[PDB]
């Protein structure tokens, strides 16, 4: 090596060092891919933070959370969903006011069924074989008047029991829960929430901690 | 009136089909029945570049056949000296979701883009000695899947909606917009004279656009699935595409039809990158099953296999002098083969 | 830009201090080459990027100490023992080393202080006619052929106009720098090097220096004043 | 110190060949499995598997250095070599046992940080500092065991050319207690680690809905085989120590058979080293 | 917006209709001429010796 070549090797080693510190800084940071059936309940999930993909960088209990929203991509998602293969978790936003409001066509293809189809396309994806889902149900306060004014009949033609909140919400949660096929390698956590609750970040942190210790048991070869 | 237009378009498609049938007197596979095969190509890994820490999604060679750009799933766009395995630059990207790379023919600028829908052009040769964002091109609706430099002034980008654009750099507005596709334009490749370019989208069809005129010249079909990679022939009159049908297809511009289908029963997964060697004899195609095959562009038999990657190959490129082939894969290393 | 330093002292100790202004000081190696008031340029010290490898000339190995502070972009040269040999304008130089780089591109304004083996670069020519519009050629010879195995000769040509700091003209054999007109070319191979000028203006007058960069105790070429 | 007692082997030479042959015959396959999991395989950074590989190479050294012990058991107890393997075997087995215990301890500490304190930055550690801390731990086991190389112990009582620094006696009480100490300090670590993890996974409700119960049972299995294979040696040694401090005077006729029983416990220690990687290969 | 895209598609097929297409055999012979004319400067077809191979060690 010449003098300039030795100095270029030194510069490359300094680039290696700084790049390794940048990668170590980026490693201790969980990634949550935030998906949803349109502008339904993602706004509140951004709202307790305290172009295309938008990134939020909130923190909680000395843990840095990077949450990515790709609802503004509006393209065929199978070509770029492999970029989110290495995320920590998939937050899913499902509105409980999605039924009885069709919002797209005149009579067909209601919001609950396309939310079901998006959830089935996400939880049974070839890349998300082991990432967990922190599926939310974003309409707690609006669900009681929705089931009071109309029974759960325009979707799920089978009976929902009655028009009270508890068993109907449990039916929604159970029908979203059995949708995945790989019951062992991934789990859906199914938190219920409203627009005023501040305990979303605690449940997100708990599910993230569960995913981290499961990944650590993967790393130590004992899981 | 709509049904009359649909019937006239169907009659036009039938006319295009019978014109292609009349122009197809023979095949390339029929002619290459006595040509000398290339044998078996033994390409080994001369260099490996172990600097990235995520899945490499793009790689582009400089026109001096020495410098490399490569983008990963951090904010890292690394420029390597491939001869001495040395990192000459590590550009920090604002958005870590980068799906494409470009190296300018002059080597002054490096372009990036991805899920953030904007094309960031970085000036390498600055008086301040760092890398600065020389331009920020906005206007695409979907994700920016490919970008190629015509020269230091103009850049052709392909987006995740049904458009391609030709931009200007000192004025960040699009010079022209090519809109004839119906699907996500997943690949884009330029002619050596940079007067025409072919874009391949999710409608399983490629389109040949004239850059100066601004409209489509020819439409090429035949693929069952959507195509991910296009490279021109070095002559500039042909191009090979690769899809998720596990079939490369060599189309020719003047014949306005496909010439060859490079397929094998062992491979069933899709093709991610396609690049011709110099003189257009070999065809290095990277597949999803961790490998990278080398076809003969004249006869559909397969040469050697670039089996050295622990994950799937996402990009592959051949130098302008044809010295070596750089394959960037989904593990953090990109390997240089000769 | 970069400037600043010390002044006259009899036989004492002085810290030269220069301040870098806006060119990413942490990524640039820095040289401290010095120029006697009637002699030519000579190399003194070198601090690399991130305070890594440190080099000194053969005469100031123990007396001088070169350091940098990436906070405030500042460069220090502390001299403890002072002799009568090092009364000079001290000309701080930036230089970045990557593949396509142009080292020694920008030079500081230089501060004068008065006190009251190696490759020998000859440059036997010292005076040429000063007439403009001609094609004057300046030759250069070395002791060892500075052709390295990778194929590029590490010989640089600088112009020092009378009054201000020297400016890099070409940063290899036939490698024109930035901001220099296209009237210069390298035209050298091995040991003999031949800088040439297409047309001379009044701004091309000055002293032309050649500098090797093969081995690090690097020597300049004693100047060829037009 | 020739007054220290060491006696014959009343049918110790007839009960040890089964466990020794089983240990060697299974140790060949265990070494092959650990070499497949460490050297033949690839594509894993796996900073915990660095410590697993260190436990594996300690088991490699022990499974290679068993059968000279039964070269010593040809007739009754005769070290047939009579050379520097006598001075090498004691250091080799002592450093192997220290490395096995210390590396099981650091594996338990690593798992304790994996489960109970996941956001601690010691879990996603880099391979280089894990390698240098592996070298530091190996230097800890090496640099304390070098004391047996300057001292030579081929000595015997009547020409039996015995090669062992165990006797029911005392001259400094330095290593015999410290061999005890290497049982007691990990006991306050491993049962500090696993019983916390057993607590923590029982506190976070993740049991009995997924296959967490395998991870529940495996650390408990490691703890119980560790205690049942390193408890009898230490309680027998501390019983001999307290007997010598209380009633073990210079009259040496009533505790002749305790060295035989202690050597059976030593066979338990190296069958523990045998059954070590069978719970570290059948999980990934 | 029902006429416009169909009308654009049909004029695009008009503009793709009267292009001049040579025979596949003639363009195939053109590909033969380019592939065998430049075959002596293909560093991947022929194994380039270590004297002028920049990727050596
Ligand atoms: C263990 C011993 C006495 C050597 C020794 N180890 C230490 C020591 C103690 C504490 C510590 O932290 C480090 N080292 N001091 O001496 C030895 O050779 N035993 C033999 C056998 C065995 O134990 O299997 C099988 C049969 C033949 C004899």
């Amino acid at each position: 090596l010449s003098a300039e070549d030795k100095a270029a090797v030194e510069r490359s080693k300094m680039i290696d060092r700084n790049l390794r510190e940048d990668g170590e800084k980026a490693a201790r940071e969980v990634k949550l891919l935030l998906l949803g059936a349109g502008e339904s309940g993602k706004s509140t999930i951004v709202k307790q933070m305290k172009t295309g993909i938008v990134e939020t960088h909130f923190t909680f209990k000395d843990l840095h959370f990077k949450m990515f929203d790709v609802g503004g991509q509006r393209s065929e998602r199978k070509k770029w969903i492999h970029c989110f293969e290495g995320v920590t978790a998939i937050i899913f936003c499902v509105a409980l006011s999605d039924y009885d409001l069709v919002l797209a066509e005149d009579e067909e293809m209601n919001r609950m069924h396309e939310s079901m189809k998006l959830f089935d396309s996400i939880c049974n994806n070839k890349w998300f074989t082991d990432t967990s889902i922190i599926l939310f149900l974003n309409k707690k306060d609006l669900f009681e008047e929705k089931i009071k004014k109309s029974p759960l009949t325009i979707c799920y033609p089978e009976y929902a029991g009655s028009n009270t909140y508890e068993e109907a919400a449990a039916y929604i949660q159970c029908q979203f829960e059995d949708l995945n096929k790989r019951k062992d390698t991934k789990e859906i956590y199914t938190h219920f929430t409203c627009a005023t609750d501040t305990k979303n970040v605690q449940f997100v942190f708990d599910a993230v901690t569960d995913v981290i210790i499961k990944n650590n048991l993967k790393d130590c070869g004992l899981f | 009136e709509l049904d009359q237009l649909r019937q006239e378009a169907e009659q036009l498609k039938n006319q295009i089909r019978d014109a292609r049938k009349a122009c197809a007197d023979a095949t390339l596979s029929q002619i290459t029945n006595n040509i000398d095969p290339v044998g078996r190509i033994q390409m080994r890994t001369r260099r490996t570049l172990r600097g990235h820490l995520a899945k490499i999604y793009a790689m582009h060679w400089g026109t001096d056949s020495r410098l490399l750009v490569s983008a990963s799933q951090d904010g890292k766009l690394i420029i390597w000296d491939s001869y001495t395995t040395n990192k000459v630059h590590a550009i920090p990207l604002r958005s870590s979701w980068v799906m494409t790379c470009a190296y300018a023919p002059s080597g002054n600028y490096v372009a990036c883009g991805g899920l953030d829908n904007i094309c960031s052009i970085y000036n390498l040769k600055t008086r301040e000695g760092n890398v600065r964002v020389s331009r920020e091109l906005a206007g695409h609706t979907g994700y920016l899947s490919c970008c190629r430099f015509l020269d230091d002034n103009q850049i052709v980008t392909s987006s995740g909606d049904t458009t391609c654009a030709l931009w200007d750099i000192e004025t960040g507005q699009q010079t022209t917009t090519f809109t004839g596709h119906t699907g996500d334009v997943m690949s884009l490749s330029l002619a050596p004279d940079t007067r025409l370019f072919v874009s391949g989208a999710c409608d399983a069809s490629a389109k040949l656009w004239d850059v100066r005129e601004g409209m489509c010249r020819q439409t090429f079909t035949g693929h069952e699935s959507d195509i991910n990679a296009i490279c021109f022939f070095p002559n500039g009159n042909a191009f090979a595409t690769g899809s998720d049908d596990a079939t490369c297809r060599l189309f020719d511009l003047r014949a306005d039809q496909e010439l060859m289908t490079y397929s094998h029963d062992n491979i069933i997964c899709g093709i991610t990158s396609v690049s011709f060697s110099k003189s257009g004899r070999l065809l290095l195609a990277g597949y999803d099953d961790f490998n990278c095959n080398v076809w003969d562009a004249l006869k559909a038999d397969r040469a050697g296999v670039l089996a050295g990657h622990d994950n799937r190959v996402s990009c592959l490129g051949v130098t302008d002098d044809g010295m070596a082939v750089a394959t960037g894969s989904w593990d953090s290393f990109l390997k240089i083969w000769n | 830009v970069e400037s600043g330093g010390g002044l006259v002292q009899p036989g004492g100790s002085r810290k030269l201090s220069c301040s870098a202004s806006g060119f990413a000081f942490s990524s640039f190696g820095m040289h401290w080459v010095r120029q006697a008031p009637e002699k030519g340029l000579e190399w003194v010290a070198y601090i690399s990027s991130g305070s890594g490898t440190i080099y000194y000339a053969d005469t100031v190995k123990g007396r001088f100490t070169i350091s940098r502070d990436d906070p405030k972009n500042t460069l220090f040269l502390q001299m403890t023992s002072l002799r009568s040999e090092d009364t000079a304008m001290y000309y701080c130089v930036r230089s970045i080393y990557y593949y396509g780089s142009s080292p020694f591109d920008f030079w500081g304004q230089g501060t004068t202080l008065t006190v009251s083996s190696d490759i020998v670069m000859t440059q036997a020519t010292s005076s040429v006619p000063v007439t403009p519009g001609e094609s004057v050629s300046i030759s250069c010879r070395s002791s060892k052929s500075l052709l390295h195995s990778n194929g590029n000769t590490y010989l640089y040509w600088f112009l020092q106009r009378p009054g201000q700091s020297p400016q890099l003209l070409i940063y290899r054999m036939s490698n024109l720098a930035s901001g220099v007109p296209d009237r210069f070319s390298g035209s050298g191979s091995g040991t003999a090097f031949t800088l040439t000028i297409s047309r001379l203006e009044a701004e091309d007058v000055g002293v032309y220096y050649c500098m090797q960069h093969l081995e690090y105790p690097l020597t300049f070429g004693a100047g060829t004043k037009l | 110190k020739k007054n220290c007692c060491v006696f014959r082997d009343d049918f110790i030479v007839k009960v040890l060949p089964p466990v020794l042959g089983l240990e060697f015959i299974f140790g060949l396959l265990g070494n092959g499995l650990a070499l497949w999991i460490f050297c033949f395989h690839l594509k894993s950074w796996k900073s915990s598997r660095i410590f697993l590989f260190n436990l594996a190479v300690a088991d490699f050294l022990l499974i290679i250095c068993l059968p000279f012990l039964m070269d010593n058991y040809v007739r009754r107890w005769d070290w047939k070599f009579g050379d520097i393997p006598c001075r090498l075997m004691l250091f080799m087995l002592a450093m192997n046992r220290q490395g096995s215990i210390i590396f099981l301890t650091v594996v338990a500490v690593d798992r304790y940080f994996r489960v109970v304190h996941p956001h601690h930055a010691l879990n996603k550690i880099s391979n280089r500092t894990a390698a240098i801390i592996s070298c530091l731990l190996w230097g800890i086991t090496i640099g304390l065991t070098v004391h047996l190389l300057k001292k030579k112990m081929p000595i015997q009582n009547g020409g039996a050319n015995l090669c062992s620094s165990f006797s029911i006696c005392h001259t400094f009480q330095w290593h015999e207690a410290m061999f005890l100490l290497e049982f007691f300090l990990p006991l306050g670590i491993i049962l500090f680690c696993s019983a916390r993890i057993i607590w923590s996974l029982r506190q976070r409700q993740m049991d009995r809905h997924a296959k967490i119960k395998r991870a529940i049972t495996f650390i408990m299995v490691v703890a119980i085989v560790f205690v049942i294979c390193f408890l009898p040696s230490v309680v027998v040694r501390i019983r001999i120590f307290w007997l010598l401090h209380t009633s073990g005077t210079q009259n040496c006729e009533v505790y002749r058979s305790v060295d035989l029983a202690f050597f059976i416990t030593l066979s338990f220690t190296y069958m523990n080293s045998m059954l070590d990687p069978v719970v570290y290969y059948f999980s990934s | 917006a029902s006429i416009a895209q169909a009308r654009k598609l049909v004029e695009q097929l008009k503009m793709e209709a009267n292009i001049d297409r040579i025979k596949v055999s003639k363009a195939a012979a053109d590909l033969m001429a380019y592939c065998e004319a430049h075959a002596k400067e293909d560093p991947l077809l022929t194994p380039v010796p270590a004297s002028e191979n920049p990727f050596r060690e």
